[PDB]
């Protein structure tokens, strides 16, 4: 479905279970169980069985070659695969955008601005660093305050 | 701004006044500010025509480009970028006493 | 205003074949110093007059700028020696350093705009300007 | 002053905000392993 | 004008259309009679620069 | 006379142990002070971290700032030493290792589970996992004799507090005592402390240490005896009568020693060299003659200059009185050339360090000194290339204070017509016979190389230089090695056995695996040593044009009053770009690993050829490559077939395996190689344009920056190209070697 | 297949990037107001304000054809 | 041939004929500022383009523009 098979039930995919677990048990018969070697080898095994039983729970989309594939054509079934990683990621790459735009306006109204980009004020930057879980409807308000953007015949051009 | 006074002195055209400065205004701006004349090029910290000789005092002339470790070590200061962190008595018009 | 004289050393890395220009920096001294070629090495700089044949101006003038600032003496000359024979005088121009202002005003090499007030290339076209 | 004033120059403010933002992926990565998705 | 910031009108300089601060102008016919000076140095780590009472806008 | 002028002149606590130059950075210079207004300032922060002499002009407190800053580097290695030692104990299989030390690999590193890293650690026996490893401390600690496991737990915790003694002495020399330049300037009495209570102390007492300790331990090893099952280091010392059922002239006891009956010590003091075939090394016996024969005229040569009292020769009146006809006044002067500025002592002792090193590169491959190395080929080719690395790195640091020393501390007044000053007078007949001779090399090796390609290209075989064509035989290194077979027996008769194995003699093989084989030298190896010659000869081509015309030169002459490193004099005289002598440096540091790969790669193709493999109980020897380096290597194709696409079979074919760590920085190092490039084949305007262009996207947004948002300088610019380059030319050398021989061997 | 025409959009976007540098930038910047004046293919301007190496609209092609042959390699 | 033309903002901060090591640089009195000093160029056939008045040179960009033309062997600077 979407193109190729899902691999909920794919035998390649269950192929790749297969002889994997085949070649990571070659390893454990070379030692004796009770070891703390044979320990870190037999927990290595069921860290790749329960992945394996992650990938078909999740319902991911592959096939014709055993691994798993994904799905970015903004389809709100395969929401987990890209959309929603990548909305926690823009709400808190907007943290340092906006935090630091934040620590940069309150910095340059100081008397040495220069030594303080590097010698930090510390109660200033986490005194600016919390207000940035609310950042998008604040910073919609900046760009229709105004001062967001300054005007074109003040900026440094050529 | 606090009060610091220099006492500059050109025997060669034979000026001697004593003007008042505070931490954050340069020594030729209180010369200026007293309507003494003084050689300058930029106010810059980058050339020669600004020099003059700390005879006695304290002067923080750490804003400069032009005159190195060595020359400074006689006492040659630039009275552009100094800040006046003493009392003093300057000689100036010593543009070619650095070189 | 050239003279025969000497100047006291020993080199080996010099003027060549040369014949289109040379020169000699003349100066008067005061002490037997010890003093770098600017094409290396050392010499003994006898206290009177003494000369330097060297090849080019910029060592010309980098002999004449570090007897300046070591051992004080602004009495150096510089001439320029042709492969016929004839003596030019170059550096002091008249009698005094330029960085002196002269009361002798050339002016020349003097544009009265700012940097950018300079015309578009294409207003120079198939002609010498800037 | 001037020992913690020390620590808010900004490689030591950094590294010891990186060796606590490094960490902060390791450990979410002992406890969820092998995620491509959540 | 003494005194406060005066942004600039010319090109080709570092500081174009910045705040400025003004400082000692000068009547004696000198082309550039204002030696406005500046924050946030330049290439050549100038923070100062003359130039002419045509590109004041204070 | 300096009669009492030896003495300690110390001042009494100098500098306040404080905080507020502790916070305040840039307060070594005066351009430096006054905080960033530009971002030149952080890139001038870590560059003028150790330039002294653009700090303070006094030389007495410049001498302060080295001597206590030694300290803290010797408290780095205590402290590195002590990560070694550690990891041996919780961290390691090495009591397991030394109960069968022929198959059971070396391993030293047990990764943490995390991110599914754990496949690196590798099936290395002795019911042990971790990663392979090979710096062979697991050989140095069977020389020395480290048995058990709690030996190893408790140096670390003795070299930890080394440490901690070494870093507060250099506490104590810069805040509480600190000497004065008289104390520097006694280099007569400091010469005679380091040769003496340094060199020969270090041997005599190691010589102590060998005898008592790490003979007996490994006469018992290679015996058959399990390491729980040998008596302890502190029984072979309070019992003399157990080191006499080993070597019986421990009966007797010191008394041949004082009335100097030495023969009667011939029995573990001995002259056999070559190998021991038991345990696969040096015979530890010669190892332990060798440390206080250096030890007794170290001592010797340590009371050779002159003291408080008296005698000894003074370094002012050798140097002077070697005066000759052509070298003018001869030494007048050198005396106070280097007991004033560091890095004229600098230049010299880079130098040493650095080709003392590449000695140690050259005389460990073919005399085995460690128990068990000679069968591990993953680390005499890992011991190998790290020493060659370190004398590549360190020899042209010898050319950079070489150069330094000529700008800053050079004064033409003190060398009138000495010998520094006369090949600065004849500077053009020094570099244009060098640059002579490496077209003379370079015509003659590499040319030599296209010449076999073209004519195995053109199918005529019998055109090139090989050994069925027109042989171009080593005729002086083949005969040296017929010279060291006749060591033992003639020229040097009471040597038993050979000087080493490399230049003749017999095989040694230990538990089938060839400890070493004799080195035929033919013809494929006339050619690439003179690679090795045309390549050293460029290097110094670049370099010493970096020294001699460090002052001035035609094109500049007053290049040193611009400083040592500056960019250029203007596009001017045609264009002078990198004409400063800091770019010869960086010139001549691309050539020495231009110079220094093919000389691991000399390394790497002929042991995998003609010594190292397997040998069968008739006698018959099958070595890894099979010996093509007799045909294969005279061609730029074959050391590209042969050897760069065929050896690295092993690296690129190991994924899902416990080498698949060197397969990411053999990707990671072509990654960073070409990262260099950005950096130096670019310029600065570009990007200090492009730069402008996001300050515009920044100043529009009310997100610029106070400080200024520059572009690299030049010099750093093409210095960030230089470590780039370097690593992306080592590491992946590093990476292909490790990947290669751990699979193989 | 995915990922590797985002090599070539790297390529296009990168090689885009340097020439419209080099077409827009070859009459001023702030490090060169009038390098109008000095023409398309001259050395550099010194190492003066910082070093001004690879200035000329001509060193602005010169990147760009290591990043063509990247690109349609 | 160089052309080494120094413009009008010229101030007259007398280091660029300090920094000139062929003496092409020259200071010529001149109606303007408070030096009442400008830079000429006289010896323009006998300059190398080397640019050293340029690095030290604090107007707004640059009094003496330098704009490097034609050449010779004295402009090229060869001791042979
Ligand atoms: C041009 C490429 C492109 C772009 C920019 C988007 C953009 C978006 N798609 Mg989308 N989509 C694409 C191609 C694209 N899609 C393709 C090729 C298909 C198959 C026909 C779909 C089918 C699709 C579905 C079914 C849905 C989206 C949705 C969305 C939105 C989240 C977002 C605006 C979601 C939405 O709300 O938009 C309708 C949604 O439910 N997409
Ligand atoms: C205050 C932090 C900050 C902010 C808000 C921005 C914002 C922006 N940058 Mg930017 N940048 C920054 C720091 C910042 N930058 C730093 C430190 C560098 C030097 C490495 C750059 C180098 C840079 C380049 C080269 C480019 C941008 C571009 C952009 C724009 C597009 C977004 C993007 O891809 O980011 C780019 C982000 C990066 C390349 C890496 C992020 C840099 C660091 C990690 C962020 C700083 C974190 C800092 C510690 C925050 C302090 C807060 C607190 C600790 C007090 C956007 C206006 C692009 C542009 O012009 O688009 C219009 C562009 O081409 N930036
Ligand atoms: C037992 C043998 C022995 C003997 C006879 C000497 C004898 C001497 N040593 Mg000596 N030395 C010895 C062992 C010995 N040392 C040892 C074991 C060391 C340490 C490795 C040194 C390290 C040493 C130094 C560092 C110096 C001497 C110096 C001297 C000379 C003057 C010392 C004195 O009393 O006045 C004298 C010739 C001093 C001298 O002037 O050397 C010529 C000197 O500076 N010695
Ligand atoms: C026999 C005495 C002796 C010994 C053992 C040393 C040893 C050393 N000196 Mg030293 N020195 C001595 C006498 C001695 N010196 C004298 C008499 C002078 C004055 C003329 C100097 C002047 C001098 C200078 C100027 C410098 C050294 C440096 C060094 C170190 C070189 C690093 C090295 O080779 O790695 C081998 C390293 C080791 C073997 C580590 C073990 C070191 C242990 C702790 C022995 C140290 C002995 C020490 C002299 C005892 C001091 C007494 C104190 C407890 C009160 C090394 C630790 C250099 C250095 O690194 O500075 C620290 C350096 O810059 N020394
Ligand atoms: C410098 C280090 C050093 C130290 C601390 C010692 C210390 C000692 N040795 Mg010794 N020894 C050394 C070097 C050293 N030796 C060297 C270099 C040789 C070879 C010439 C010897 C040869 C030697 C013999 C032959 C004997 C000792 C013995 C002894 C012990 C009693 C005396 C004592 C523990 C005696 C012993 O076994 O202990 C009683 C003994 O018989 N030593
Ligand atoms: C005995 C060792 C030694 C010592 C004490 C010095 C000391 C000095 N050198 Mg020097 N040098 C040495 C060896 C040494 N050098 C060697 C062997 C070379 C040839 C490679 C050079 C080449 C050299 C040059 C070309 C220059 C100096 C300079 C200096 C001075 C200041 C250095 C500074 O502040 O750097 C601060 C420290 C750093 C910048 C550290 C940078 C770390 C580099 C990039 C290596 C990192 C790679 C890493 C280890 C592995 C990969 C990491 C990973 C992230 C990929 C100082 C006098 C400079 C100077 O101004 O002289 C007066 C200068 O211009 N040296
Ligand atoms: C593989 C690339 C390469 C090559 C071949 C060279 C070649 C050379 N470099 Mg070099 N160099 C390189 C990369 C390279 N460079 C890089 C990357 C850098 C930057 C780090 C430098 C930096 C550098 C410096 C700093 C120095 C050199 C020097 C030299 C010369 C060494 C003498 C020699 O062997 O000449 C012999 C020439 C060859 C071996 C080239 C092959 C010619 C073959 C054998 C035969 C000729 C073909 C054909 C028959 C000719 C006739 C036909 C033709 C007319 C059509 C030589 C011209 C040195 C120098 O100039 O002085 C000697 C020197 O000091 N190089
Ligand atoms: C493989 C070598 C290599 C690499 C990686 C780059 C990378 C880059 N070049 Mg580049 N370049 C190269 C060779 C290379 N160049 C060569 C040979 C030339 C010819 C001289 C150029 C000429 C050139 C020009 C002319 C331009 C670029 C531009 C760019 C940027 C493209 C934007 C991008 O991909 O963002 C992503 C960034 C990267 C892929 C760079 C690597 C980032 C790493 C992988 C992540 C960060 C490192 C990470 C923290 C690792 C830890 C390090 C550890 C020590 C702690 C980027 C910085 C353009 C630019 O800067 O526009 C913005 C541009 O105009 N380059
Ligand atoms: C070392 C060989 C140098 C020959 C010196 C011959 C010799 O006896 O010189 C000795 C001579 C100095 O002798 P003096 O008479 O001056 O003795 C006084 C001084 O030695 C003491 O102050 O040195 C020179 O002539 C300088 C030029 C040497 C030329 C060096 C060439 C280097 C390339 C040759 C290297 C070959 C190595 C491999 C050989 C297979
Ligand atoms: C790309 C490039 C630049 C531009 C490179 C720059 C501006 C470096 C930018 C990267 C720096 C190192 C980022 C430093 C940021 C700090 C690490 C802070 C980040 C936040 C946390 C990690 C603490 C040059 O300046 C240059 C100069 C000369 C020749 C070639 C080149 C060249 O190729
Ligand atoms: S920067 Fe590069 S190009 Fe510009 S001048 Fe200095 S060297 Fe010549
Ligand atoms: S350099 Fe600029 S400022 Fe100094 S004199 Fe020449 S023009 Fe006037
Ligand atoms: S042109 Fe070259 S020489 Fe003439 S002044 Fe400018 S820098 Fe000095
Ligand atoms: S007057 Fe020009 S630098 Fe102070």
């Amino acid at each position: 479905v979407a193109g190729l098979v899902p691999c909920k039930d794919s035998k390649e995919f269950s192929r790749r279970l297969d002889l994997s677990v085949k070649k990571l048990e070659q390893r454990l018969k070379k030692y004796e169980p009770g070891t703390p070697p044979y320990l870190a080898i037999q927990k290595s095994i069921e860290t790749t069985k329960i992945r394996f039983d992650r990938y078909a729970k999740g319902g991911l989309l592959c096939g014709k070659d055993g691994l798993p594939h994904l799905i970015t054509d903004g389809r709100l079934s395969h929401a987990t695969e890209f959309i929603i990683p990548g909305l926690l990621f823009l709400y808190i790459n907007g943290w340092i955008g906006w935090v630091g735009r934040a620590y940069l306006i309150a910095i340059r109204s100081s008397d040495k601005p220069a030594e303080k980009e590097i010698i930090l004020d510390i109660p200033l930057a986490l005194g600016f660093m919390s207000s940035g879980f609310l950042w998008p409807l604040s910073a919609w308000k900046e760009f229709t305050s105004g001062e967001l953007l300054v005007d074109a015949n003040e900026v440094t051009v050529s | 701004m606090a009060t610091y006074k220099v006492r500059l002195l050109s025997e060669a055209e034979g000026i001697d006044v004593t003007i008042d400065c505070a931490d954050d205004v340069y020594i030729l701006d209180a010369a200026e500010e007293q309507g003494v004349d003084l050689p300058y090029s930029c106010r810059a910290g980058a050339c020669s025509t600004c020099a003059g000789k700390v005879s006695e005092g304290t002067i923080d002339q750490s804003d400069q480009s032009f005159l190195d470790d060595d020359q400074t070590g006689a006492g040659f200061v630039l009275t552009c970028v100094a800040y006046p962190t003493s009392d003093c008595t300057i000689l100036t018009h010593q543009e070619e006493s650095l070189y | 205003m050239p003279s025969p004289t000497f100047g006291g050393s020993t080199g080996g890395w010099l003027r060549a074949a040369e014949t289109e220009e040379k020169y000699a920096i003349t100066w008067t001294g005061k002490k037997e110093e010890i003093f770098e070629i600017p094409t290396g090495g050392a010499a003994i700089m006898r206290e009177g007059d003494n000369l330097l044949y060297l090849a080019r101006k910029e060592q010309c003038l980098a002999l004449g700028t570090q007897l300046r600032n070591s051992f004080k003496i602004s009495d150096y000359k510089i001439y320029r020696i042709f492969p016929t024979g004839e003596v030019q005088y170059l550096h002091p121009k008249d009698g005094v350093f330029p960085e002196k202002v002269n009361e002798g005003r050339v002016g020349i090499n003097n544009v009265s705009r700012n940097i950018g007030k300079n015309p578009n290339p294409i207003s120079v076209k198939f002609t010498g300007k800037s | 002053n001037n020992f913690l004033k020390y620590l808010s120059v900004m490689p030591v403010a950094g590294t010891i905000f990186m060796i606590f933002t490094a960490g902060l992926v390791i450990e979410v990565n002992r406890f969820y392993p092998d995620a491509l998705f959540f | 004008k003494r005194g406060s910031k005066v942004r600039v009108l010319r090109k080709e300089s570092y500081w174009y259309q910045e705040i400025g601060t003004v400082a000692t102008v000068d009547t004696s016919g000198i082309r550039y009679p204002v030696v406005v000076r500046f924050e946030k140095v330049n290439y050549s780590g100038v923070n100062t620069n003359n130039f002419a009472e045509s590109e004041l806008i204070e | 006379q300096e009669a009492k002028k030896v003495r300690i002149t110390v001042d009494k606590d100098p500098v306040e142990t404080s905080f507020e130059k502790w916070a305040k950075p840039g307060h070594f210079s005066r351009t430096l002070a006054k905080g960033p207004k530009t971002t030149t300032w952080i890139w001038n922060l870590h560059a003028d971290a150790h330039d002294f002499d653009g700090h303070t002009s006094s030389l007495e407190d410049v001498s302060r700032k080295i001597f206590s800053a030694h300290f803290g580097q010797l408290s780095v290695i205590f402290l590195w030493l002590s990560g070694m030692y550690f990891h041996g104990a919780r961290f390691s299989n090495y009591v397991a290792w030394l109960s069968n030390p022929t198959a059971i690999k070396p391993s030293a590193q047990v990764v943490w589970p995390i991110v599914g890293q754990d496949i690196l650690n590798g099936d290395v026996g002795g019911g042990f996992q971790g990663v392979q490893i090979t710096s062979g401390f697991f050989q140095l600690w069977r020389a020395s004799g480290i048995t058990n496991e709690k030996q190893l737990y408790a140096t670390a915790i003795g070299g930890l507090v080394m440490s901690a003694l070494m870093l507060f002495a250099g506490w104590f020399h810069y805040h509480k005592a600190a000497p004065k330049l008289e104390w520097f300037q006694n280099v007569e009495s400091m010469m005679n402390h380091h040769l003496a209570g340094l060199l020969g102390l270090g041997c005599l007492s190691w010589a102590g240490h060998q005898i008592h300790v790490s003979l007996p331990i490994n006469k018992l090893l290679d015996a058959g005896v399990a390491p729980s099952e040998i008596p302890l280091p502190h029984e072979f010392i309070v019992n003399r009568e157990l080191m006499a059922q080993l070597y019986p002239s421990f009966s007797k006891g010191l008394t041949p020693f004082f009335t100097l009956d030495w023969n009667a010590y011939s029995d573990f003091l001995t002259f056999k060299g070559g190998l021991n075939p038991i345990t696969g090394g040096l015979w530890l016996s010669d190892t332990a003659h060798h440390h206080l024969a250096l030890a007794v005229l170290f001592i010797v040569a340590g009371h050779m200059y002159r003291t408080n009292w008296g005698i000894g020769h003074s370094m002012k009146e050798i140097l002077e009185a070697h005066k000759g006809p052509f070298t003018g006044e001869g030494h007048k002067g050198l005396y106070e050339i280097l007991t004033t500025s560091w890095h004229a002592q600098l230049a010299i002792n880079l130098a040493m360090i650095g080709s003392l090193s590449i000695i140690v590169a050259h005389h460990m491959y073919a005399m085995p000194p460690y128990p068990y190395i000679a069968t591990d080929y993953p680390t005499q080719l890992s011991l190998f290339t790290h020493h060659m690395w370190i004398g590549g790195f360190c020899v042209t640091g010898a050319a950079a204070h070489g150069a330094i020393f000529m700008v800053r501390d050079y004064s033409p007044a003190q060398n009138y017509n000495n010998l520094l000053d006369r090949m600065i007078r004849h500077r053009d007949a020094i570099i244009s016979h060098l640059n002579w001779v490496c077209i003379f090399l370079g015509f003659h090796s590499f040319g030599l190389y296209i010449h076999n390609d073209t004519m195995r290209a053109l199918g005529r075989s019998q055109d090139m230089f090989s050994d069925t064509a027109i042989q171009l035989q080593p005729i002086f290194a083949q005969w040296i090695q017929s010279i060291h077979t006749l060591a033992p027996g003639n020229t040097a008769p009471n040597a038993l056995a050979a000087t080493s194995y490399a230049f003749g003699g017999d095989i040694v093989a230990v538990n089938g695996k060839i400890a070493m084989m004799p080195i035929a030298l033919g013809t494929a190896d006339f050619m690439v040593h003179h690679i090795h010659a045309f390549t050293i000869h460029v290097t110094v081509l670049i370099l010493l044009k970096g020294v001699l015309f460090a002052r001035n030169s035609r094109l500049i002459p007053d290049k040193a009053n611009l400083g040592f490193r500056f960019p250029c004099d203007g596009p001017g005289r045609g264009g002078t770009c990198q004409v400063s002598a800091w770019d010869h440096v960086f010139l001549g540091l691309f050539w020495m690993y231009n110079s220094l790969s093919i000389v691991i790669f000399h390394f790497s193709w002929k042991m995998q050829s003609d010594v190292w493999g397997s040998v069968t109980p008739n006698g018959a020897v099958s070595h890894i490559t099979g010996g093509n380096f007799a045909q294969s290597a005279i061609t730029i194709n074959g050391w590209l077939r042969d050897f760069l696409w065929a050896q690295a079979s092993q690296v690129i074919q190991s994924y899902g395996s416990a080498l698949s760590a060197y397969g990411l920085i053999f990707l990671g190092a072509h990654f960073v190689w070409a990262f260099s490039l950005m950096f130096l084949f670019s310029g600065r305007g570009y990007w200090q344009e492009l730069i402008e262009s996001i300050v515009w996207a920044h100043n529009k947004l009310k997100l610029g920056p106070a400080i200024q948002p520059r572009a690299l300088s030049i010099t750093q610019g093409r210095a960030v190209g230089l470590a780039h380059y370097l690593v992306g030319g080592i590491g992946t050398t590093w990476a292909f070697f490790l990947a290669r021989i751990i699979a193989v061997g | 297949d995915f990922l590797v025409h985002h090599a070539i959009a790297l390529g296009l976007h990168t090689t885009a990037l340097i020439l419209i540098k080099g077409a827009l930038d070859a009459r001023g910047s702030k490090l060169m107001p009038d390098k109008k004046d000095f023409g398309y293919s001259f050395p550099c301007d010194g190492p003066g304000r910082g070093g001004t190496c690879d200035i000329s609209a001509w060193d602005a092609f010169y990147l760009s054809v290591f990043w063509m042959l990247n690109t349609i390699g | 041939a160089h052309s080494v033309k120094v413009y009008d903002t010229c101030i007259g901060c007398t280091q660029c004929v300090r920094a000139c090591p062929c003496d092409v640089l020259e200071m010529v009195p001149w109606d303007g500022c408070k030096a009442k000093q400008i830079a000429s160029a006289p010896r323009t056939e006998d300059c190398i383009g080397c640019k050293r008045c340029e690095t030290a040179c604090p107007t707004d960009f640059l009094s003496v523009r330098v704009y490097l033309g034609g050449e010779t062997t004295r402009s090229l600077g060869l001791a042979y």
